[PDB]
């Protein structure tokens, strides 16, 4: 599986 | 006096968010010497990691730095991460999980 | 979510490394009054006993998920204790009180 | 070793924050 963009880890919930 | 507490607390973190069936992730300081990461991918300082078993490979928890293999886009890239960088470690699916203190062999 | 295993055992292994890792002697300190705990009660005092978990004071020792358990010496005689996680309070070297008290868990109470 | 008795484990550091 590939690493999260920013626009991806930008909305997880630990924010 | 005293080494870190840190990666000993990550790595159970680590092994509790697994346990759970969870995807453990890794924020982290970027502007800390020594941060080895693709910084296209980090952003106001910070980047997050996906240290699950499935996004990386040759994952070493070490005290020193956190070190693995994982893939950016179309290209595998090798990371390495000083401790003093880690700044918590959370499941993607919950936010179950801790940010560490700071601790005084991190300057 | 309520789901989640309590995260205590994991605490547990990692103050002990930790400790053994600065050389210090990693104590338990745990409560006797619940269910399930077996100790020598001749060494408890007020509902509590302190316990020396560092590899020249036990045997066999097994820190598992559910329960800690090995074999030491008390007084001379050799005995088994067995401690479920829910009665381990905390964990401390004894050379200088390094350690942690163990926060409250949902599954515990 | 032994394990601590009671007027042992008592008088350790981390006895005053139990």
């Amino acid at each position: 599986e590939a690493q999260p963009a920013p626009h991806q880890w930008q909305k997880m919930p630990f924010w | 006096q005293l080494t870190p507490r840190r990666p000993y607390l990550l790595r159970a973190f680590y092994e509790w968010l697994l346990d759970n069936q969870l995807t453990p992730h890794l924020v982290v300081d970027v502007t800390l010497p020594g941060v080895q990461v693709p910084m296209e991918y980090a952003r106001d300082g910070q980047i997050v990691l996906n240290i699950a078993p499935r996004a990386v490979g040759n994952l070493e928890l070490a005290n020193d730095e956190v070190r693995f293999n994982a893939r950016f886009g179309g290209i595998p890239r090798q990371v390495s991460v000083p401790l003093a960088a880690v700044l918590a470690i959370y499941a993607r699916e919950n936010g179950a999980g801790t940010m560490f203190e700071p601790e005084a062999a991190y300057d």
